[PDB]
């Protein structure tokens, strides 16, 4: 009864889940279960809008195609879904982020990603822009750029 | 725990939906191999249902239960004013 | 008068407070002007906590209560054979007043240690599956426990109806008499049971002790023990009484009712504390007791519904660990037309097995242990066991309201174990059954009789049985 | 239930997560080696 | 007597008599008020105050209100008056025809029959409908759980057998509507004239209504069934016949028993259900059961709290349950009507002491058959496509069209007797129609109208 | 038995005890007598050794009710005070006796009649006021009642009168009057 | 003391008394009364009013009855007397074999030993059962407890180590019945005059017998485990001996507590339990226990409700055992018996160092076996046996044949099963299942090992099967 | 007043479950006895007298109408709570919403399968 009713006097809930935090993924924010109220597209603009439901309905897709991979394996899946788990998996490592508070807990140095720099790395990645590149290319890191370095520098070391 | 028994429950209904599928998909393959898999999947369909229906009479017993012992909290303490 | 009198001070929650009475005995019978009665359970400084056996519909506030100075008690004897009493014992089946000289109070406490001796006499129930497989004595406590409609009240009319061989003869150590408690259950149930058993003509040593489903809680909470008092008189004077408690559901039901009605804490599932107490004290007073004591016996057979094939529930466990072993119905069995549906690796008789006649024993070892085989199987020697298994099976099946003799149990059950109708197919043990039967009952009533006389199979007498059912099993189809 | 095999725990849900790891290691280490 | 309001809590009411206080049960008489309010006795709790529940709204009551003691229980008037009106609770006319002007009144809280007026055998109440008198049927005095609700014709089922009982048996029925929908209440009285079996212009109505809505008090919910068993009893006892009583809702009759028990500031039970549950609803079912001068059979409609059948409320009234008639969607996508599914419908006389052994061996037949059609359709050899034909037009053959639709479809309505019934399963069974097209025993009465189909 | 209850009702202990002895003092027609005994008995029961032996707890009930039995005896009382007094010390409620008799005083303060009307006013107001509200205010009774006033004094107020007759309230002040027309003015 | 009933409801008692109330645990005398009625004082309610549970029926007292103090608490006879004797919660003999002659009498309400009695010594316990002796052995002079439900084999396992423990004992031995069956008790006795355990023509009997069973009202059943306890404690402490105690059942005694607690006056705890529940509890365990005055090995039968394991009675017994033994209805109904629970007994000497690292890495790798294939069950469950490696599918067939050589044949068992009991040795046990883990029978069928004692019968049955 | 006057209203309670929290509140404050979730008796019946006053009134009555759409939030989609279950059998079906049909891009998130108007067919325009 305390969060339930909590929630109707709030603007934007973050809602933290420790499922993700067992992913290692900080912060924690669970995206299908964060809400705003301005995400609107006539407030934030339909570019905006349109890579936040973009990115939550292939989050949702994943979660939909990960039974059919506990059961079936992943070989034995579609191309388009072996994209869309590819795709998905980079969207979540790369909501991911250092901050500057938990540079003890990581060793990372703090990152403050502006807003542009947000929705273009995001709508690249549902874009197929970074079909090549790994997934632990995303993890902790800031822009894409960023990614695209750590990408270029796990390759040269191995 | 309502809530353990709700996720097995959820999980196992799945894994019964996703085999009784690749049953059908089976099925149609074989118009050795294709008819193995039809009867694998077949009957892990089975055993899924088997443990849906266990699963089910133990959720209704756990629920009911909650229900009963919040009541009991309840009234114990109103009966203590 | 306020020692032999008092005043109702208030009424409803079916609990009378009443102001006076100062010389009344706890759990003694207090009696209101309207004619109904009650228990005093709570006596406290000012008042006394009345339960009711009846609406308190009829009790207003300002009545008077007098005492009648008798613990709760019932009619005990001979008279009650073959009458359908209600909770106190009065009779309802409109054929005047039972004439006892007798009364028991319901809540004397069971026979302690030495009063008593194990269970050694069999208590034929008639049934195939139970008196080979789940063997019960005089003196045990049964339980039948299942869902709804899955033949419980089936198997304790069949046992009522097989007394019927016993009672007729001349052997007076081998009578049996029956006591049935119907606690709310639909009084047209009780009424087609109490035809069926007058049918049978197994009404003349039957006691029909009734508190069905429109009958206040207390009178349902009291029937068992004023059954259990009918049968007392019989242990406690050289007889055997059976008694059937059908069933103990409802009356936990109705005792949770009255104790909540009362604001005592609910536990596991609201019921009070003391609701295993409820059925120990009265499952306790079946025994057997020792020479010393009239050698008589109580045997009681307490039904218990589960609730989806739930039998870890509270009150379900509660009489487990109460009784002596347990006769488990499953529904399975019963939609798939195995009938009686008695789960033989689940139903148990812990202290029968010593109580089983010596010809049973002798077939139903072998049959025990091939359908354990057939259990455990479920090449060319586990089809074997299939066969066998699958065979034992259909000859457990039993009709309704026809219960055998011990001795061609025996035979029907040797033709089975020792292997004669391993190539007849299945779906036709059932007929091979009873034509066999037919036979061996007009042809060969001798080896019966002496079957019947010996209690074992003599090897004369086995001799005989493997050419009658060699001979039988020639000429069938 | 979309997630609800995972989402649980268990034999189904762990293997499910070793399954994938195993999978996309693998290409990750066949799409590191070819940049 | 007279006493006066001394607390109003909600719908619990405490009254204190100055002198001769009401026993329990009775009904008293709110003084002064625009419409009439009852309060039904509960407790005596001394200090000559009693403690009543309330079968209307109690605002604007005032302490010290004078209240009238009625020296009963509720009483309604009972008699052929009471056919073809609506009443409620308190046996008031809610239709806005007028006084309902019987000769006699009687109280809705009584006693079940003794136990030496009860008829020893079971008997088969036969409703000419087929796969109800084949398949599940109903026993005369028994008590039938109606499952399924909306859009499987449940109404029209209702309808058919008040109309169906009233021509073969010559009896007469009850609706008790427990926790009705106002709208849907308005609904069914209209199907009900339109159909027929209520009459508004000459005497000739089949089904007296007993109307107890849901934005009524929890205590006028919980006696509605009294009121309208009330009736039932006065058709059987006094007219000697062989009433129906539908309930609908069962469960609502619990719950309003439930919340009267929670007010009267009793501790609940398991789940949360009163902890007279198992004696509310046997002191209500034990009332329908056959006596020596008729019978009243229930048809009870049934709901599953959380589809959970271990529920109290569904466990407790299942107990008394003689026979189960499930409405089925998937059946009524099939065109059959009615809609009953012919495999999960039981009935406890199904059984050869009863029925007889050959009925329960063609119901036997035809369960087998049905079963294996359906094992059947799992896959999709030489005889299997024999049971699928064979199986086809049982199923065909279960349907049947209602007297109370011909205004809907114009086809005759079939009111099938039991040997009909028996003799037409038995011939499909033996395989005497195998030369009829499968469509030949769609919406037809006994075989003989199938044949004469087929002939076309 | 039938009781002859109060024209006023007073609940708890104190009712209780107070409506059974008005109840019995009104069978025998000695309701003035009672009254003047329980006034007596309370102002005994002030005493500071009494009170004191009274309200001990420690004390067994049985010497208790034997010293308020002599000690009612040497006043030479009704049976009906006595009976009461011994029925409050049996049942071990004599910490409620003054209560009890204020309560039954209170019944027969309107059993005379007397009816409660307290007028409040800004600063203490002279007799001649006084009378003419006396005249115009019984005017307000139905059948035989005469006036208890208790003029209070308030400035807070700041002129007018609150009036209180039994229940009914007139609100005669000036500061309500001033808030009505300045919420008027606001709304 | 002489006081009087004012309050009767059910099996509490309030009494008023004058002068002289007397103490809490006091015992005080009913007066007109056929057989002994005793009260025992919980509360002082204030104006001279105790509160008090009675030991047997409150039928038929009236409220001015009069009652009186004996001054002290109930008090049991204790001694040699006391050895093949019956004595129900108040010490009365109940075999009818006449008076108890004993020299001195104990109170049965008594503080434990203190903290510098304790004994740490750990000796092993050898039962010859294998599964507890390999999995959770118990101890000599320890706190044993076998956890169940109803009917998994409570009864045929105390009964069991009555037979291999107690009969081959070299000290004395009590059993006090707590609300259990009366024919079990006739049959216990019966059992051990025949056996010779009991002898009634002389003093050569070892076995002290205390029963309130569960006929009796709460009171006997609250405090029968007292007055075993009592018995016991004077063999230990004021004869030095070494004491085996069974107690069946011990969750009775707390249950009981229940019926008295809503009658008490209390508010209830969870499960509608008395809030004194493991206050009391620790009350009467600690009683049970070895000094260094003597040794007390325990035994104790604990009903679990509704096969509940986290219910407040068991969920607190389990702090108070050195050893417990979790039967299980899952496992008994696959034929299992014993039905324990491989991975939920335990036991505090299960340390290489008491039991050897032998027996300790045998009892581990057991262990770890069972619970690698109880997580394979759910792959096992939908997929079946096919979609496992060839390392799960040894792990598998391992773990069962692990599983059926857990079972035993009892020899209180024949009477139901016709199968002689076995009695395993420590070093066959461990031999056995060091062989199963080894690998050396990965050729046996799995049924080959089920109902057997040593290893050696599994072959011979294997045998016998082919 | 509306519905009275031959007028037509719809009315949006938003939502039904805080109201019930409301009621609840000022019941357990009175002293009122609890009931399962600490709600009282005669919570059912608040919400049935709210309910049943949205009606279509016949041509006789002036031939107003109200309509009623009351909002329930479920909590995990339990609809087998206390307040879900007395408001979901008062009404005449329901629209039932999803989260994981919302996050799908379905949306209105609503749920087809479970949702129901038991008015039906006889609420649309033929061409619908
Ligand atoms: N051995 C049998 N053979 C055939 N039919 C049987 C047999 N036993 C029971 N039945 C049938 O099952 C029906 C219901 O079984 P029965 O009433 O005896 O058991 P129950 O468990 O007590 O049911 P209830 O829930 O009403 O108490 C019986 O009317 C009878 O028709
Ligand atoms: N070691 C065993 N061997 C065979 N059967 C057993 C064994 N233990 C228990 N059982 C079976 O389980 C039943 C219950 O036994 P019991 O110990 O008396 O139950 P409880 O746990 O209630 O004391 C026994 O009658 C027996 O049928
Ligand atoms: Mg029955
Ligand atoms: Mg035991």
């Amino acid at each position: 009864p305390a969060p339930a009713t909590t929630f109707a006097h709030l603007d934007a809930t973050t809602v933290l889940s420790r499922a993700i935090a067992e992913l290692g993924i900080y912060p924690a924010v669970d995206p299908l279960d964060s809400t705003s109220r301005i995400m609107d597209p006539n407030i934030v603009g339909s570019e905006h809008y349109d890579v936040a439901r973009g990115v939550q309905k292939i989050l949702q897709d994943y979660k939909s195609l990960q039974d059919i991979i506990a059961i079936l394996g992943m070989d034995e899946l579609s191309e388009e879904d072996k994209l869309t788990v590819s795709r998905a998996r980079k969207i979540q490592r790369f909501l991911s982020q250092p901050f500057q508070v938990a540079e003890v807990f990581t060793g990372h140095m703090g990152k403050l990603v502006p807003l542009k720099e947000t929705i273009k790395g995001f709508q690249q990645i549902l874009a197929g822009e970074y079909d090549h590149l790994p997934e632990q290319a995303f993890y902790m890191v800031g822009p894409i750029e960023e990614a695209v370095a750590k990408a270029d520098k796990l390759a040269e070391e191995h | 725990t309502l809530k353990d028994i709700t996720r097995r429950l959820k999980s196992i209904k799945n894994i019964q939906k996703i085999t009784k599928s690749m049953k059908m998909v089976a099925a149609a393959k074989y118009a050795s191999e294709q008819s193995a898999r039809m009867t694998a999947m077949d009957n892990a369909s089975k055993n899924a249902s088997e443990m849906i229906d266990k699963l089910t009479l133990t959720f209704n017993r756990t629920r009911q239960a909650v229900i009963t012992k919040e009541l009991i909290e309840i009234i114990s303490g109103a009966a203590a004013l | 008068d306020l020692e032999e009198t008092g005043r109702v001070l208030s009424i409803g929650d079916g609990i009378a407070r009443v102001h006076g009475l100062r010389n009344v005995q706890a759990e003694e019978m207090v009696e209101f002007s309207s004619g109904l009665k009650g228990m005093s359970l709570n006596l406290e400084p000012d008042n006394v906590g009345v339960v009711v056996f009846g609406n308190d519909k009829l009790i207003k506030e300002g009545d008077i209560v007098k005492r009648t100075g008798a613990i709760v008690d019932v009619p005990v004897g001979e008279e009650l054979l073959g009458r359908v009493v209600d909770a106190l014992g009065n009779a309802i089946d409109g054929k005047g007043p039972i004439g006892s000289k007798t009364r028991r109070r319901v809540g004397l406490k069971a026979p302690g240690i030495i009063p008593r001796i194990s269970v050694r006499e069999p208590m034929q129930t008639g049934i195939k599956a139970v008196d080979s497989l789940v063997p019960i004595g005089r003196g045990q406590r049964e339980l039948i426990i299942g869902d709804r409609q899955t033949g419980k009240t089936s198997i304790a009319i069949d046992t009522i109806i097989n007394q019927k061989r016993f009672n007729d003869g001349s052997d007076e150590k081998k009578k049996l008499y029956c006591i049935y408690v119907a606690i709310g259950q639909k009084r047209s149930t009780v009424a087609q049971l109490v035809k069926r058993l007058t049918d049978a003509d197994a009404m003349k040593y039957t006691i029909v002790v009734s508190a069905t489903a429109s009958d206040a809680a207390p009178l349902q909470y009291l029937a068992p023990y004023s059954g259990c008092s009918m049968g007392e008189y019989f242990r406690d004077n050289g007889k055997h009484a059976l008694i059937i408690y059908d069933d103990l559901s409802k009356q936990a039901v109705a005792y949770r009712q009255m104790s909540l009605l009362l604001r005592r804490p609910p536990g596991r599932e609201a019921y009070p504390g003391d609701v295993f107490y409820l059925h120990s004290r009265l499952l306790e007073r079946a025994a057997k007791m020792n020479d010393a004591f009239g050698g008589g016996s109580l045997t009681a057979l307490p039904v218990i519904e589960t609730q989806a094939g739930d039998v870890s529930a509270y009150i379900p466990t509660n009489v487990i660990s109460i009784t002596d072993g347990q006769i488990f119905l499953e529904t399975e069995l019963f939609y798939k037309g195995i009938r009686p549906a008695i789960n033989v690796g689940l139903s148990v008789s812990r202290v029968g097995s010593a109580a089983q006649t010596r010809a049973m024993k002798q077939v139903a070892g072998t049959m025990k242990l091939e359908l354990a085989q057939y259990r455990e199987v479920a090449d060319a020697a586990t089809q074997q066991l299939l066969s066998r298994g699958v065979r034992l099976t259909e000859l457990l099946k039993q009709g309704q309201y026809s219960p055998m003799a011990i001795e061609e149990q025996v035979a029907v059950i040797y033709a089975g174990v020792r292997g004669y109708l391993d190539k007849l197919e299945p779906s036709k043990i059932t007929k091979f059954e009873n034509a066999f039967l037919s036979h061996v009952v007009s042809q060969h009533q001798a080896l019966l009789g002496t079957i019947r006389a010996d209690g074992k199979i003599s090897e004369q007498s086995d001799a005989k049985l493997k050419e009658i059912v060699t001979n039988f099993l020639a000429g069938f189809e | 239930g979309a997630g609800s095999i995972r989402e649980a725990g268990g034999a189904f849900g762990k293997r499910e997560q070793a399954e994938e790891e195993r999978y996309f290691r693998a290409q990750s280490r066949e799409q590191l080696a070819a940049l | 007597a007279t006493g006066r309001i001394v607390a109003v809590i909600g719908a619990v009411v405490d009254v204190q008599f100055d002198e001769g206080l009401p026993p329990i049960l009775n009904a008293l008489e709110v003084q002064g008020r625009e419409t009439r309010l009852v309060l039904e006795v509960a407790q005596h709790l001394g200090e000559s105050t009693v403690r009543t529940i309330a079968m209307d709204g109690t605002e604007g009551l005032v302490r010290g209100q004078k209240v009238l003691d009625s020296g009963a229980p509720i009483k309604i008037p009972v008699g052929p008056e009471t056919l073809g009106r609506i009443m409620n609770v308190i046996g008031e006319p809610i239709d806005e025809r007028g006084p309902i002007k019987t000769k006699q009144f009687a109280p809705i809280h009584a006693e079940a029959p003794e136990f030496m007026e009860m008829s020893v055998e079971q008997e088969i109440l036969v409703t000419g409908i087929k796969v109800v008198d084949l398949l599940a049927p109903y026993a005369k005095g028994g008590k039938i759980g109606l499952f399924g609700g909306a859009g499987v014709g449940k109404t029209v089922l209702i309808m058919e057998l008040i109309n169906n009982v009233a021509k073969a048996h010559g009896g007469y029925s009850v609706f008790a509507g427990v926790g009705e929908r106002t709208r849907e209440g308005n609904d069914l009285y209209h199907e009900m004239i339109e159909s027929g079996v209520i009459n508004l212009k000459d005497a000739t109505s089949k089904v007296a209504l007993v109307y107890g809505q849901m934005n009524e008090p929890p205590g006028a919910r919980a006696r509605v069934a009294l009121t309208g068993l009330t009736v039932a009893e006065y058709f059987r006892d006094q007219e000697g016949q062989d009433v129906l009583l539908f309930i609908d809702n069962i469960f609502r009759f619990t719950q309003a028993g439930s919340e009267v028990s929670a007010l009267l500031g009793r501790i609940p039970s398991a789940v949360g259900y009163q902890p007279t549950l198992a004696t509310d609803m046997g002191t209500m079912q034990e009332r329908i059961t056959t006596t020596k001068k008729g019978s009243i059979t229930s048809v009870q409609a049934i709901y599953v709290p959380a589809d959970d059948l271990t529920d109290p409320a569904p466990a407790t009234t299942f107990a008394h349950l003689d026979a189960t008639t499930v409405l089925s969607r998937a059946i009524a996508e099939l065109g059959i009507y009615p809609a009953v599914d012919p495999l999960d419908s039981t009935s406890r006389i199904m059984d050869p002491n009863i029925v007889g052994s050959e009925h329960y061996d063609v119901a036997r037949g035809v369960q087998k058959i049905l079963q294996d059609y359906k094992s059947l359709q799992d896959i999709i050899s030489e005889e299997d496509k024999l049971t699928v034909s064979r199986a086809r037009k049982i199923q065909r053959f279960l349907s049947q069209p209602f007297q109370v639709a011909e205004v809907f479809t114009g086809h005759m309505g079939k009111l099938v007797p039991l040997k009909e019934t028996i003799k037409g399963f038995q011939q499909i069974l033996a395989g005497e129609y195998d030369h009829l097209p499968e469509q030949a025993f769609y919406m037809v009465g006994p075989i003989e109208e199938a044949v004469a189909k087929a002939d076309k | 038995a039938k009781l002859v209850r109060p024209p006023v009702q007073v609940y708890g202990i104190e009712g209780r005890y107070a409506t059974a002895l008005y109840s019995a003092a009104s069978k025998q027609n000695k309701l003035e007598q009672v009254e003047k005994e329980l006034l007596r008995v309370a102002q005994i029961l002030k005493e500071p050794k009494v009170a004191a032996s009274v309200l001990n707890p420690y004390v067994k009930r049985s010497i208790k009710v034997k010293s308020l039995n002599d000690i009612t005896a040497k006043e030479r009382f009704s049976p009906l005070t006595t009976n009461l007094i011994n029925l409050l010390a049996e049942n071990g409620r004599l910490s409620n006796t003054q209560g009890v008799v204020s309560a039954f005083s209170t019944m027969m303060s309107v059993h005379r009649g007397e009816v409660p009307c307290t007028v409040t006013s800004a600063s203490p107001l002279e007799e001649a006021t006084l009378s003419e509200l006396k005249t115009v205010l019984k005017s307000f009774l139905s059948q035989g009642q005469v006036l208890k006033l208790e003029a209070k004094t308030d400035p807070s107020i700041l002129g007018g009168m609150i009036v209180r007759i039994g229940e009914k309230y007139v609100d005669m002040s000036v500061k309500t009057k001033i808030q009505k027309l300045g919420r008027a003015m606001r709304e």
